[PDB]
């Protein structure tokens, strides 16, 4: 949390948060655009 | 044991953060190295000295025992977890309990079930370092 | 041959016979065996110990009477509480900590016959004000060392305050295997009995003493406090203006600001006060 | 709660200030039943998030009995064990130099045991036994004391890893592979603990019927330990019993792991019968082990009371027996843990500064 | 904000306050408690000279002239170079 | 804001109070501590 007080959120991106990220912990992210993408395998 | 304790107990205070914290940090894990290195010290305290590298560098900067929660109530489970590392003095081999206080963080963005989306957030503030610095 | 961070709950009592033959037999180095049974591997309990007249031979296990020991038992079954015997006990005021090369051999011969029988050194005249040594040890085969060496097993236990004598490091004993934590059954019904008891002073604060020796104490304390006089006047003139502590350090000379504090003044004046205070409570008693 | 907006934050914190598991369980069955995504997948999180035992038990009840499936598997912690899992396998990092350098500091002392519980918690979560592999056979030497431990190393290694670490471990049986070594089946039953820990139900009973169908010698150490671990809380019928006749027959070389066992099932419960239990057969027994574990037991056996546990520790930490003093102790630092409670700091360093008792 | 701040400020930093001013009689009864030195009859060895503070050098009867340590109890107030002193009987030490 | 102001006093008054009490403590310690050693 203390480097999430130091990040910045990157409004630029398709996606945004529904929960502020501001405090650390689970967040779902809302439905995306149609003909969904940016998927990633961490 | 009291100079063992002293090192797991600042290891503990010092796991997942990095010198940008306090200059000291990077002071400190040198101290743990060259005592972990220094084989003629006593017993007692070479072994609290390795048991603080281990709980420093637990997981690589990845998961780490935290009494405050997300609302910042008290995870009793690591409580006891610490409390039975704690208990070296009456068993150490029964004082290896603290497996269960581990209390990773992350900024999750899962829409779905199953997929991943590609979730990904920036940083601007310099004095600010993580993930693996690689000391030694 | 697993030997944890052992540890002996040695009783009251036996630490007053020890104590007592020690008193007796101070120059003889004399002989006896731990009364104690193993209830499980490392809690051992002894809760008796007896004293044994060293024979003329020295240390030997013959001294040992089997047959008297034999009868000492069958004795303590009748009357008393039978116990096992898993160690041995001996005066030691040659040196310390460490088994001389007899009382190693003695030792053997009883790790032969019992599983541990462990090495005992209460040295009698070394205990004096405060500190009892009674260190307990246990001799190995060469097995031991040619494995996995120091045969104190994985805990962190033993560890705490074990500060074996240099002697009993350079012996094989203490050094053989481990040196075993010593505890006290400092019991309830026991030891709330022997504080209550024993240490008696229940009426015996009641004494006034006014001036039995007092008078003169007071002439002797004027006198000591003179010579404070004296010495808090040679600090007032001394009393540099260079950092005073500069000064003191190279010219101690223990007076009263410095060693001879206030805390003696407090026992003078504590003194003073409690022969006042149980002279006016029994004058107002005097009625 | 009665924000027209039923906005995460407020309606999942505020109802378990109050204490209400019913009444979040009726938003999540409403949330369920509108299929707002976003807001019953949040609120079920941030509920498991910040509730706790005996809290979140009863919500899934009164939830069980569109998405309630969905409701139940993450509130369970399956998912998000297994994510926590995903991640330890990705973001992990080990340092072969530490490891090295570990083994050049390894001794005959217990030094070498340290060494491998440091390499293991670095190693934590890794799914791949190569490096480690090499480092307990290269000290496979210095046995029946340092198995407790280097099998504790491969509990944390191995952690909520069932599917396959279960059969890593299950490659160490007892019998056949080491007779001599006693300490190879109490290690082989403290790791599937460890490694099986965060996981119950299924877990809880195998560990049982194991340490119900086998011997008292070493088995029962990490086999008690590990049933308590799964059955964190829970304080069920069976478990109960096998740790209360573990307790009751004086089996002192276990009665430590019976203790620590009992601890664990009335994690937070505050049962009167449990710390009478506890404290009567403190006096009964006289052994360090049974003592130590006793020890354990009564440190987690209740935790945020603040009305019965001023005064059970009052009358428990100023008792006889320093490990109850220890013990009663642990208890009130728990169980006010969290807030700055005057009386129990009172008590706390009182007990610290005023008597002259070590433990 | 900063009333109950205060409020509760107060009471912690009172509560150490007491707390730690209990340890007062805890701690003159240890300074009373580690006053004993033996108290007990003492022996004669000669002593050399005082060559610091907690170090020194006696001369026993018998020779035997070893180092020892000197108590903060006497001192140059009859610490003279070459004055016959008192020493603990299984101690040797400066009393 | 004025009954923050008075407590914010007695809040100063017992820390002025108790840094010597926690001084002396800790220096009897250290006496304590001297003669064990």
């Amino acid at each position: 949390p203390a480097q999430l007080k130091v990040l910045t959120m990157p409004e630029t991106c398709r996606y945004q948060p529904f929960k502020p990220l501001s405090i650390g912990g689970i967040i779902i992210l809302k439905d995306t655009s149609e003909d969904i993408e940016e998927l990633v395998e961490p | 044991y009291v100079r063992q304790g002293a090192l797991i107990a600042s290891a503990l205070i010092m796991i997942q953060q990095t010198e940008i914290t306090c200059p000291k940090v990077n002071q400190f894990r040198q101290l743990y190295s060259k005592v972990i290195n220094d084989k003629h010290d006593d017993v007692m305290a070479k072994f609290g000295a390795i048991l603080a590298q281990g709980i420093l560098d637990a997981g690589g900067h990845n998961v780490t025992i935290s009494l405050q929660s997300r609302t910042g109530h008290t995870h009793m489970p690591s409580v006891v977890g610490v409390l039975v590392f704690t208990q070296f003095w009456f068993w150490f081999p029964l004082s290896h309990f603290l497996s269960l206080a581990y209390t990773p963080t992350c900024v999750i963005g899962l829409n779905k079930d199953l997929k991943m989306p590609k979730v990904q957030y920036k940083s601007n503030c310099k004095p600010s370092t993580f993930a693996y610095p690689a000391p030694l | 041959a697993v030997d944890t961070a052992e540890q002996v709950y040695i009783s009251s009592l036996a630490l007053l016979k020890m104590l007592k033959h020690g008193r007796a037999g101070v120059p003889m180095e004399v002989m006896g065996l731990m009364l104690g049974e193993f209830v499980d591997d490392y809690t051992v309990r002894v809760i008796d110990v007896f004293a044994m007249p060293q024979s003329g031979t020295g240390v030997s296990v013959e001294a040992v009477d089997p047959v008297f020991q034999a009868k000492m038992l069958d004795m303590l079954k009748q009357t008393g509480r039978p116990e096992m015997v898993v160690g041995w006990y001996h005066s030691h005021p040659g040196f310390g900590c460490w088994l001389s090369g007899v009382d190693i051999n003695t030792q053997q011969s009883f790790e032969a016959l019992s599983e541990r029988a462990v090495a005992v050194v209460v040295d009698p005249i070394q205990s004096v004000k405060g500190k009892v040594v009674i260190d307990a040890f246990r001799l190995i085969n060469a097995n031991m060392m040619v494995l996995g060496h120091e045969p104190r097993q994985t805990t962190s236990n033993l560890g705490h305050l074990n500060k074996p004598s240099i002697q009993a490091l350079i012996h094989g004993l203490n050094r053989h295997y481990y040196s075993i934590t010593i505890n006290y059954r400092k019991n309830e019904l026991e030891q709330k009995m022997l504080l209550n008891l024993h240490k008696k002073s229940w009426m015996e604060g009641l004494t006034l003493q006014d001036y039995s020796e007092h008078c003169k104490h007071n002439e002797s304390v004027v006198k000591e406090m003179l010579e404070l006089a004296k010495n808090y006047n040679k600090a007032v003139e001394e009393e540099d203006k260079m950092t005073p502590e500069q000064l003191a350090i190279k010219n101690v000379g223990k007076q009263d600001p410095k060693r001879h504090l206030e805390e003696h003044v407090d026992v003078l004046m504590t003194s003073n006060i409690v022969q006042c205070l149980a002279a006016m409570l029994d004058t107002v008693v005097f009625k | 709660m009665n924000l027209e907006k039923p906005d995460f934050i407020n309606v999942c914190q505020c109802l378990i200030f109050l204490d209400d598991p019913q009444a979040v369980s009726d938003i999540l069955e409403k949330l369920v039943k509108e299929d707002n995504l976003l807001m019953a997948y949040q609120i079920c999180f941030d509920l498991y998030e910040s509730a706790s035992q005996q809290f979140l038990s009863s919500v899934i009840q009164n939830l069980r009995t569109d998405q309630t499936l969905k409701m139940i598997k993450i509130l369970s912690g399956e998912m998000a064990i297994e994510l926590h899992l995903q991640f330890l396998i990705r973001n992990n990092n080990t340092d072969l130099m530490i490891l090295k350098n570990t083994k050049d500091a390894v001794r005959n002392s217990v030094c070498h045991t340290a060494t491998v519980i440091a390499n293991s918690f670095m190693h934590c979560g890794t799914t791949s036994d190569q490096f480690l592999r090499d480092n307990l056979e290269w000290l496979a030497r210095a046995t029946n004391w340092a198995k407790f431990t280097a099998t504790a190393s491969l509990g944390v290694i191995h952690k909520g890893h069932e599917k396959e670490a279960l059969q890593l471990m299950a490659t160490y049986l007892p019998k056949d592979t080491s007779p001599g070594s006693a300490y190879q089946e109490g290690g082989g039953l403290y790791a599937l603990g460890l490694i099986h820990a965060n996981h119950g139900g299924d877990i809880i009973d195998y560990l049982l019927n194991q340490l119900k169908n086998a011997s008292n010698d070493i088995v029962r150490h990490g086999g008690s330990l590990g049933l308590g671990l799964a059955a964190m809380g829970t304080a069920r019928q069976d478990v109960y019993d096998l740790l209360k006749t573990n307790l009751y027959q004086d089996d002192a070389v276990t009665g430590e792991a019976a203790g620590l066992a009992l601890g664990l099932v009335m994690l937070g419960s505050k049962n009167a019968q449990a710390i009478e239990d506890m404290v009567g057969y403190a006096q009964e027994t006289q052994h360090e082990k049974i003592l130590r574990g006793l020890a354990v037991g009564i440190a987690l056996v209740m935790y945020g009371r603040m009305e019965e546990a001023d005064a059970l520790i009052e009358s428990l930490c100023r008792d006889k027996d320093p490990i109850l003093r220890r013990s009663g102790m642990y208890t009130v630092a728990m169980a006010y843990c969290g807030s700055g409670n005057n009386k129990a700091i009172r008590r706390l360093l009182h007990v610290a500064v005023s008597d002259v008792n070590d433990d | 904000k900063l009333q109950q701040e205060l409020e509760f400020l107060e009471v912690q930093e009172e509560y150490i306050k007491d707390e730690q001013k209990n340890l007062k009689k805890e701690f003159l009864h240890a300074q009373e408690e580690v006053k004993r030195i033996q108290s007990i009859p003492l022996v004669i060895g000669q002593f050399l000279e005082a060559v610091d503070q907690n170090t020194a050098i006696v001369g026993s009867t018998t020779g035997s002239n070893y180092y020892v340590r000197i108590l903060s109890t006497i001192d140059r107030e009859l610490l003279k170079p070459n004055a016959s002193v008192a020493l603990h009987k299984h101690s040797n030490a400066l009393v | 804001q004025y009954y923050l102001s008075k407590i914010e006093e007695l809040q100063l008054i017992v820390n002025d109070k108790s840094q010597n009490l926690r001084r002396l403590q800790a220096q009897r310690n250290e006496l304590n501590a001297k003669v064990r050693l």
